[PDB]
């Protein structure tokens, strides 16, 4: 490059920020998603479809752990989603090396929000097109996160991005309660994804990765046929 | 026809009227029975989308200009009754002119009827072909940016 | 936006033929007539807090 | 679309009246054209030929292009 | 140029360059009347009225030669009292970038140029200042250019 | 609509979408060429055709059969001068992770490096983002043949048996037709299916002269580029 | 000294809709493309309760508007619709009519009365050359 | 025949007892008359090459509905409106108009 | 109760209004975007107020041809002069009274004429009295502001 380096989102008039507006629209038009933390694990579920029947599900994996106890879904677009892996994989490399210890899953999305928001103030890029839902299970207390494109990081009981979401939130807010365990946040994982899906759920329709306090553990597509009979 | 849109200078906004009373009438409430109607354009590109969706205008066709036989067959056409004497290649007539047009091979049998009315002939001759031809091709390549983007 | 609540609450109990009315009744009819362009999605509120 | 001339009481058509229009064409119609002598020009002869050509000729001889199976441009 | 509707001029010519268009060929024969219509611009038209059926008799209209020049000018000249010893070697290589507006226009000046020192004849040294009367000595020294 | 400089630069529009980037979808259709890749139960094929405007122009140095590796090899399409700035990526990176981790790569492996390099080349706004596919084939060890596809935007899958170029919505939807009937694959139904999928959709039937096979095999894993005589003799075979 | 005139129109159209008498018995239908167009003191409820959206017919709809058509349709014996079904790059209902339309005007032409499944998958090829799919990018 | 003036059709009064004398069906507005009475051509499907395929498909849609609906009862099908000829230019597409007319 | 207390204690106790030393208030504008408490409020003041009511919305007025549209502004304040207990209501005067635009370009100057004929019957000639106006639209940006004074 020259020597650029201007920044190529600035205010309105109005006062609000243009290409996040637009960049939280890409999100919303994503693949649907879910996430339930039932005070003995957390649930992550996901939505996969195929095109055709000439694509491969052995192969693109949308639920990809981090450290051992770190998983990690998205809700927005595909190969902006694997940039923000590599790098999170490499972070919390420097936090083991130094500190000899597993990181803090609170510890990564301050990192990880770091080096979202400030991608945005810098000059001659646009903004990520993806959220994230991070969780896992330190410390005897589980944990469920949502960063965004604008950098801002929360923590749900259980939420929902990806078409429909709002229709996935109404659903929550009546399915879930105080408290349940990990099977039976899978059934209710798997019923809010089933709002929004189409007619086929096989094994390979959708795709579930859980935290156990154990530790991480993705879900083959055996268990996943097995725990689907009589789903919902 | 064009494309609907936003705030767009209030002289603009009659057309856009004036469209609409053409979707409705045509295509509306009422049963149009015993109507037909051609439309003919050169840029369906922009249009209104609501303008080209079927049940009004069900299927649109495509019209191309080059076949290398056509131009052929135009050329057959359009120097039909013309007095000659049968010496014409007709095939270097075709394989050197970039006519792309019937008019303009309409007009290539008015150049060379114009070079034989000279010289006293009543006949023409292939050469008035070819100088037809050259005073077509260096009429259009003196031209520029002459686009031919449809759809 | 009192009336429309109101409306959509007697159509909710008028195609069960029942002349009685519940608060999911109107948590819905609120849900039909709350549709905005700006959208709720907790992302565009709270970023700017 | 014709000015035909009314009577006013029994309302007859007895005139044709031979319809003029707006000003402006009025205003573009300019006759008397003086005659320039052609040598006035000077190095452009044979665009002025393939003018004569092109006009004249279709203006006189009216009949042999018409035989011959083309038509003037 | 058409298909661009750009403001302001994206709305009302090309109806009119149309209702031009559909008038000349269109869809009744219009053999009662000829069109020698004439621009100074090739490349700004649009190929839609462009192309033959329509104006097809592409008459390019070159700049003035040398000999060109020099024979407008002896016919602009004809009308007037001139000295017969005129060469028109000089003429035509001193006249360039001239067209006949502008050979018309030295050798009424010339001539007036004559009128103001009383002859009743005219030399090389009238059209020269007749040039030079056109464009009024361009000469702007930009200074910087050594 | 257009707001900004959105149909310029790689940002995003109001209604969420790019257009550069699907821009370059459609860049590769200025090439004019289709090319097919069908995997079979121990093989994989790649199968071009080429066209030859000039009789004063090789027959060597057109094919877009390139060799990533001794093991991995891979078809082009979209421009030509886009298609081997990609192939010297690719065989950059193969070679150093010979260097780096001592194995060979996997074919599955080198797809993630090339659209990563996509993926920034759409994210800074200043450079273009190279309009150009990609096909890989490769025998993995424990894993058989793959066969994937990096696209400009940045992303990848592995496949079964994907075409690409300008004839895909006919020859997918052909290619579905022929594997959901559940038909056995070994080589030869292999490879005379990736002959009349290109047959049928193009609708040539043509002269064993224009197209090129590439096929790797389990018990062969070098990639090889065949004969355009043993070319003509498959295409007899499977007529009748 | 036009858009005046529409703006007046609209105040009148609002009295008369809703001022001092709420004019019973009368109901009022509207059908435009675009609603984010108009005016917002339009769209309130009280004036214009239902806001009903016509989407473009999804799946399981396609299958109640084939039996519609072709229940008047005189088609083939042994056809079936359902491959022509799943499909993606979303139709209009005016297109199915239109497919019904040009499979049959195709059937007339080589002098049939009847469908032998290779008109309707003409008129199929012939509709959707148009633009077309979600490029698999961002889901 | 008061039964046929149905309440919208245009009649002639009399001028003195202003009494109905004869109903005229419609109007004309001699602007659009202009748009009606021209000649084409006298083409004959013979001023046209390479464009059969083109031409016997549009003719397809329009003579058949015009002359020959049985067909379409035989087959049951509504048929369709019209046709559109958009072609970069120059292609012939205002010659088929003289043709159909 | 600003509205009561504008209108019915100018009429019921003009005395009060009389012994202070200033005049009595005429001009009422009422303005919310969504339409709320609009016309209810109006309606309702128009019921229990044993008070001569009328309604002209703004956009009557306008009628075919010139001057007609302008004679009758006049002929009704001389019959709301004629019932001195009465109060007329305006309903949206948003198009008849936006903006004083050229002449020769867009902004036609007809219905001009109308608003300069309020402006200036109400208070040009004389200051009347037991007369109340009531003016209901939104959009307080656009109409014009020499009637906003
Ligand atoms: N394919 C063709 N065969 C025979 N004659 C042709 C052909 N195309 C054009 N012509 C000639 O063109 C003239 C008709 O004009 P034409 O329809 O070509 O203009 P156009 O294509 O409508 O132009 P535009 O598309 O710009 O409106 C006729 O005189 C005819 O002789
Ligand atoms: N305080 C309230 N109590 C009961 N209903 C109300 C109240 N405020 C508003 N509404 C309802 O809102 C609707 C609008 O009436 P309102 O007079 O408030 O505005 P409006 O005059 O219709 O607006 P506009 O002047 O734009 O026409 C009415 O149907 C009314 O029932």
């Amino acid at each position: 490059e020259r020597g650029y380096s201007f920044s190529l989102t600035t205010f309105s008039p109005s006062g609000k920020l243009v290409q996040i507006e637009y960049a939280l629209a890409a999100v919303a038009g994503g693949a649907p998603s879910v996430g339930i933390k039932a005070a003995n694990g957390v649930v992550l579920a996901t939505e996969k479809k195929q095109k055709s029947i000439l694509y491969d599900e052995r192969s693109v994996h949308k639920v990809e752990p981090i450290t051992k106890h770190i998983g990690l879904v998205y809700s927005g677009m595909g190969p902006d989603y694997r940039v923000l892996v590599h790098r999170a994989r490499k972070l919390a490399q420097q936090y083991y090396l130094v500190y000899q210890e597993p990181i803090p899953t609170a510890q990564l999305v301050q990192r990880v929000a770091s080096v979202m928001q400030e991608y945005t103030q810098s000059g001659g890029v646009r903004p990520f097109g993806v959220s994230l839902l991070i969780c896992g299970w330190n410390e005897g207390r589980p944990y469920l996160f949502q960063s965004d494109p604008s950098g801002a990081y929360f923590a749900w009981k259980a939420t929902a991005m990806g078409k429909n979401y709002v229709n996935g939130k109404t659903f929550l807010e009546k399915r879930y309660n105080e408290d349940l365990e990990l099977e039976d946040a899978i059934h209710t994982a798997i019923l809010t994804l089933k709002e929004s899906f189409e007619g086929q759920m096989t094994e390979d329709n959708i795709e579930v990765g859980i935290c156990n306090e154990a530790g991480f553990r993705r879900l083959t597509p055996t268990e996943v046929k097995d725990y689907l009979a009589a789903i919902a | 026809g064009g494309r609907r849109f936003s705030e767009g200078t209030s002289a603009d906004r009659e057309i856009q009227r004036t469209l609409m009373e053409l979707l409705n009438q045509m295509d509306g409430f009422d049963t149009l029975h015993r109507v037909k109607m051609i439309m003919a354009t050169n840029r369906p590109d922009t249009l209104d989308p609501a303008l080209l969706r079927p049940g009004r205008l069900d299927r649109k066709i495509h019209i191309d200009l080059p076949n290398e036989q056509a131009r052929l067959d135009i050329l057959k056409i359009h120097a039909g009754p013309i007095t000659k004497h049968g010496e014409i290649d007709y095939e270097a007539i075709v394989k050197l002119s970039d006519g792309f047009n019937g008019a303009d091979l309409r007009n290539v049998c008015t150049e060379a009827g114009m070079f034989a009315i000279r010289a006293d002939h009543d006949f023409v001759v292939q050469e008035d072909f070819m100088k037809a031809v050259r005073k077509v091709a260096d009429s259009k390549k003196l031209e520029s940016k002459l686009d031919y983007k449809p759809v | 936006e009192v009336k429309g609540v109101c409306t959509e609450a007697g159509m909710y109990a008028l195609r069960e033929r029942r002349v009685h009315v519940t608060q999911e009744d109107f948590e819905m009819a609120v849900a039909k007539v709350m549709q905005k362009d700006s959208e709720k999605n907790m992302s565009i509120k709270k970023l700017w807090k | 679309g014709d000015l035909v001339g009314v009577n006013k009481d029994s309302y007859l058509i007895l005139e044709t009246l031979p319809t003029e229009y707006d000003s402006r064409v009025k205003a573009m119609e300019v006759d008397e054209r003086p005659t320039e002598q052609y040598s006035d020009i000077g190095g452009l002869d044979k665009q002025i030929q393939e003018l004569v050509e092109a006009i004249v000729l279709p203006m006189n001889h009216k009949e042999k292009f018409e035989n011959l199976g083309i038509q003037p441009p | 140029k058409r298909f661009d509707s750009e403001k302001a001029g994206d709305r009302e010519v090309q109806r009119t360059m149309l209702e031009l268009l559909n008038q000349l060929d269109g869809f009744q024969p219009n053999t009662q009347v000829k069109v020698i219509a004439a621009t100074n611009r090739v490349d700004i038209l649009d190929p839609a009225l462009l192309r033959s059926g329509r104006l097809d008799r592409k008459i390019e209209f070159p700049m003035p030669n040398e000999e060109a020049r020099a024979r407008i000018m002896q016919i602009h000249s004809r009308k007037m009292n001139v000295s017969p010893d005129v060469n028109y070697e000089e003429l035509a290589r001193c006249t360039d970038d001239f067209n006949g507006a502008q050979c018309k226009a030295v050798c009424v000046e010339a001539g007036m140029i004559a009128l103001r020192r009383g002859a009743t004849e005219l030399t090389h040294e009238d059209y020269m200042e007749g040039i030079l009367e056109v464009q009024a000595k361009k000469k702007a020294n930009l200074q910087y250019y050594a | 609509s257009s707001a900004g400089f959105d149909r310029h630069i790689t940002i995003f529009s109001p209604e969420g979408r790019l257009y550069q980037v699907e821009y370059a979808f459609k860049a590769i259709n200025q090439g004019g060429l289709t090319s097919v890749a069908v995997r079979g139960k121990d093989c994989a094929v790649i199968v071009t055709q080429k066209k030859v405007p000039d009789k004063l122009l090789d027959s060597s140095t057109v094919t877009h059969l390139f060799k990533i590796t001794e093991n991995i090899g891979c078809v082009m399409t979209g421009m030509t001068a886009d298609s081997r700035s990609q192939v010297q990526r690719a065989r950059y990176e193969a070679a150093n992770w010979k260097y780096k981790y001592g194995y060979e790569i996997p074919v599955d492996m080198l797809c993630k490096r090339i659209a990563d390099i996509s993926q920034v080349y759409t994210q800074n706004a200043e450079m273009r983002p190279l309009g150009c596919c990609m096909i890989l084939i490769g025998i993995d060890e424990e894993q058989g043949p793959q066969v994937y596809k990096c696209d400009p935007a940045g992303y990848y899958c592995g496949f079964k048996a994907t075409a690409a170029g300008v004839k895909q919505t006919e020859s997918t939807s052909f290619l579905e037709k022929k594997v959901k009937k559940k038909f056995d694959w070994t080589f030869e139904q292999t490879v005379e299916t990736a002959i009349t999928c290109l047959s049928t959709v193009l609708s040539i039937d043509f002269k064993p002269s224009e197209i090129e096979v590439g096929v790797v095999t389990v018990e062969n894993p070098k990639f090889r580029i065949l004969t355009e005589a043993e070319i003509d003799a498959h295409l007899v075979a499977l007529a009748e | 000294g036009a858009d005046r005139e529409v703006q007046r129109i609209l105040l009148e159209l609002l009295n008369q809709m809703d001022g001092f008498d709420q004019n019973v018995n009368v109901k009022v239908i509207m059908a435009t493309n675009r609603a984010d167009t108009l005016d917002p003191a339009l769209l309130r409820p009280g004036r214009l309760d239902r806001k009903i959206e016509f989407p473009l017919p999804d799946r399981r709809q396609k299958r109640l508007i084939f039996s519609t058509i072709t229940s008047k349709m005189n088609l083939s014996e042994e056809v079936d619709l359902e491959d022509y079904v799943a499909r993606p790059d979303k139709i209009s209902g005016a297109d199915i009519n239109s497919i019904c339309q040009e499979s049959g005007m195709l059937a007339v032409r080589e002098n049939r009365y009847i469908v032998l499944a290779k008109d309707f998958e003409k008129a199929y090829k012939t509709v959707i050359k148009k633009d077309e799919q979600e490029h698999e990018f961002y889901k | 025949d008061k039964s046929k003036l149905k309440p919208g059709t245009r009649v002639a009064l009399d001028m003195t007892t202003l009494t109905i004398m004869r109903y005229l069906p419609r109007e004309v507005d001699p602007l659009v008359y202009n748009m009606s009475h021209e000649d084409p051509g006298n083409v004959s499907y013979s001023e046209i090459g390479g464009l059969s395929e083109q031409i016997r498909e549009l003719r397809e849609v329009i003579e058949l509905p015009l002359t020959n609906p049985e067909l379409f009862q035989r087959v049951g099908i509504i048929p369709p409106k019209g046709c559109l000829l958009y072609g970069p230019p120059g292609t012939g597409k205002t010659l088929l108009a003289r043709a159909v007319a | 109760k600003e509205i009561k207390e504008v209108i019915e204690l100018p009429v019921k106790h003009p005395e009060l209004f009389e012994a202070l030393g200033i005049a009595q208030p005429k001009g009422v504008l009422l303005y919310g975007p969504p339409g709320t408490g609009k016309t209810l409020l109006a309606r309702a003041v128009a019921h229990h107020t044993d008070c001569t009511f009328i309604r002209v919305s703004g956009s009557e007025l306008v009628q075919k041809f010139i001057g007609e549209g302008a004679r009758m502004v006049r002929e009704l304040f001389v019959m709301a002069r004629e019932h001195a207990p009465s109060i007329i209501f305006m309903d949206e005067i948003d198009s008849i009274g936006s903006s004083r635009l050229e002449g020769g370009s867009g902004g036609d100057s007809e219905v001009q004429r109308t608003m300069l004929e309020l402006l200036n019957q109400l208070d040009g000639f004389e200051a009347t009295k037991n007369i109340k106006v009531i003016m209901a639209t939104n959009r307080i940006d656009i109409l014009d502001s020499a009637l906003l004074r």
